[PDB]
DNA sequence: AGTGACATATATGTCTC
DNA sequence: GAGACATATATGTCACT
């Protein structure tokens, strides 16, 4: 099998022997030849060479028990992660229902790392308040305590902050300290190409802005709208714009005490979420705006 | 957390 | 790698307390003084060895191989982010700017990248460089056996996408064509499924916009609909709506050219005119903006 | 190619 | 386009201390 | 543990179609 899944995957991609050996120097056709038709078993050197021409790791050519995770788990996984609920009911209901599929469906072959990333979603979503959701402590002992002591951060690093962040929001007696902390950690965080961690990473960056709202301490305030611009600029993922202008609406009503200026914002939110066909958006955009004396 | 924060 | 291999196993093994001699028990299938070669780093051990030492310490021989060794690093990825996500609209600062990048990526990457990666940054690099059909090399010359392939193939991969993009490049403005060919490659475009690779649908969707500007330019509007349908898909399938004023744009093209409406060309066209705004792109609004007056609108 | 169909 | 012949390289085994 | 020599296998070069 080790020859046949390497001839597989190289007829796969529509590459010959030759393309693949290159000039010889680290493998020739005529090796190529024998390890495909199971003549000679590849050394390491060589199956390394293989793995780097074919795009492929070793443990994937080579692992008996190799499981592959369909395309179908992912495609579900970009619709939990991708399409924002802002906290309707409706939506949120419909990506609960979505988690409960993707776990019948593909938990058996998903590793801990992605059965955790859809736990901390699921409490996520399904939360309700800070009294009645469960606490972070309860479920996320040391996933929490060892983000106290991290400073570099995950994914699922950030969705444990994330679930933080929403018990954070009501209470009034709160460790003011260990917020501190936190905000300048995801403050430090790096921006990657995957857009999972960027979402996450605004979610955090959008949560700690609502908290600085709540408890009206806007100092280091810019910081954070800058870095959730720099996501979306990095990201060109502008689906999450309009709640960026939202920020700046409430930094100048609020902040500034600027109404002029605070209701442009809120315009520009309004545009933005209309452009985008997100009535669920544009509604509570306007909504806010109302609320807020505009 | 407002609607806003939740990107998810 | 030598001395990586060693090392996992001799910890691994003296975690366990189990001794090199019991480790290799009789000597059948490895033999004490080998085993001390293969933790060393004197010598590499081979499949058939690897995997009895596995056996021995209850792992499997991708444990002892998992670690993540030839990882693409993150700085590929990033500039390869920058190639494919930021449309350059045939600008010229911007075209030459990943033309800088990509010779930028290749000098440092060369030796590591895969043989798929690099030939995404080639096609992607004659797509960039591309200026005219008569001064740019066809399709079958620079991609003879690739493009041949391409031509009977049903599922298209990613590079596959882009030399149909190449080869979209050349056919246009052209005349005596193979007429019989483009309209097949047009229905297995519209068949390909739409996943979750943003790299896939990014170039999908370039095939999609590249078609639509062909079908204007042949004044055949047949299935135009249907092309602008599927470009919608990729837009909120992917939920990149940095890509859909170039839609906004084909909507209006075929209200002006085949529905005779142009009162609702310019309606569209000022639809792309907000989204390119609100994106604050300047080039890509400055070009909307001087298709629409080109058009005899606004 | 035009411009709108020049998306990279 | 895959072959087979033959030398070389490397891992592996069997001594030896 | 380490060096010496022998052996099995992988790999490379040649030669042929």
């Amino acid at each position: 099998s080790i020859g046949l899944r390497i001839k597989t995957e190289r007829e796969r991609q529509q590459m010959s022997r030759e393309v693949l050996c290159l000039d010889g120097a680290e493998l020739t056709v005529r090796q190529l030849i024998r390890i495909e038709k199971g003549e000679s078993l590849p050394s390491l050197d060589r199956l390394s060479y293989i793995a780097k021409r074919l795009g492929k790791s070793m443990t994937e050519l080579l692992d008996q028990d190799n499981i592959t995770i369909p395309d179908e788990y992912y495609e579900m996984k970009n619709r939990l992660i991708k399409f924002p609920t802002y906290r309707n009911p409706d939506r949120i209901k419909s990506k609960l229902t979505l988690i409960e599929e993707v776990y019948e469906k593909f938990f058996d072959i998903l590793p801990e790392e992605e059965l955790l990333t859809l736990d901390i979603l699921e409490n996520i979503l399904s939360f309700t308040s800070w009294e009645e959701s469960p606490k972070v402590e309860e479920i996320y002992e040391d996933l929490f305590e060892q983000v106290k002591r991290k400073r570099k951060f995950s994914t699922n690093d950030l969705l444990v902050i994330d679930y933080y962040f929403f018990h954070l929001y009501g209470r009034k007696q709160y460790d003011k300290k260990l917020f501190e902390r936190i905000i300048k950690r995801v403050l430090n965080q790096e921006i990657w190409t995957d857009d999972v961690y960027n979402i996450v990473l605004f979610n955090d960056l959008m949560a700690i802005a609502a908290l600085k709202i709540f408890h009206n301490s806007f100092s280091d305030f810019l910081t954070v709208v800058d870095k959730a611009l720099a996501v979306i600029e990095k990201s060109q993922l502008y689906s999450y714009k309009p709640s960026v202008f939202v920020l700046k609406a409430k930094y100048e009503l609020l902040h500034k005490e600027n109404k002029k200026e605070a209701a442009e914002n809120y315009d520009k939110a309004i545009v933005f979420a209309s452009v985008l066909e997100d009535s669920v958006l544009e509604e509570s955009i306007k909504a806010g705006k109302l609320a807020d004396g505009l | 957390l407002p609607y806003f924060a939740g990107c998810l």
